[PDB]
C-alpha cells in the first residue's frame, strides 16, 4: 500500500531500467580487482580448453 | 540511462535499440539526450498528487 | 423513496482492474483536476489529456 492506502505493485518489468542497461556486462573493475594476490592451481579441468 | 558511468554495448544498433526501449516513456526517462555538459533533465509532469 | 437519481455508463475495458475503483478515483480513468496542476501554464489540459 502506497501512501494514501492505495494498493500498489512492482513486478519485474519494473527492473528493466536497472538490469537492461549495459552495466550488467561491465565487470572489468571486478576481474582486475580480484586478480591481485595471485591464486593457486585450480585443477584446471573445467577451466581449460 | 539518466547518468553516464557505463561503457556502452559495442553494437551501436544494440545500444540505441535498448536505450530507447528502456527510456521510451519512463517517468524518469531522459527528456532530451543526456547533454555532455548539463543536467539529465528529468521530465516534469503536468500534475502530481 | 425520493428524487430519482440518474445512472450513467462509460464503457470501460473489462480488463481494468477492480482496484482502480476500490478507491475514490476519477470515473473517466485519469485525474483531471486543477488542484493537481503545476501552474507551469498548460499544466491543466496536459494534466488531463
Amino acid at each position: 500500500w502506497g501512501k494514501d492506502h492505495q494498493v500498489l505493485r512492482l513486478s519485474m518489468e519494473n527492473a528493466v531500467g536497472t538490469v537492461c542497461h549495459p552495466s550488467l556486462m561491465n565487470i572489468d573493475a571486478a576481474v582486475g580487482g580480484v586478480n591481485h594476490d595471485p591464486v593457486e592451481a585450480a585443477n584446471p579441468y573445467g577451466a581449460y580448453v | 540511462y539518466l547518468g553516464r558511468g557505463a561503457p556502452p554495448l559495442l553494437d551501436n544498433a544494440a545500444a540505441v535499440y535498448l536505450r530507447n526501449a528502456v527510456v521510451a516513456g519512463n517517468r524518469l526517462g531522459p527528456a532530451q539526450p543526456l547533454p555532455v555538459f548539463g543536467c539529465a533533465q528529468v521530465p516534469r509532469r503536468a500534475g502530481m498528487d | 423513496h425520493g428524487q430519482d437519481a440518474v445512472c450513467e455508463f462509460i464503457a470501460t475495458p473489462v480488463a481494468t482492474d477492480i482496484n482502480y475503483f476500490r478507491r475514490p478515483c476519477n470515473p473517466r480513468g485519469r485525474a483531471a483536476g486543477g488542484v493537481y496542476a503545476g501552474d507551469k501554464e498548460g499544466d491543466v489540459i496536459a494534466l488531463m489529456y
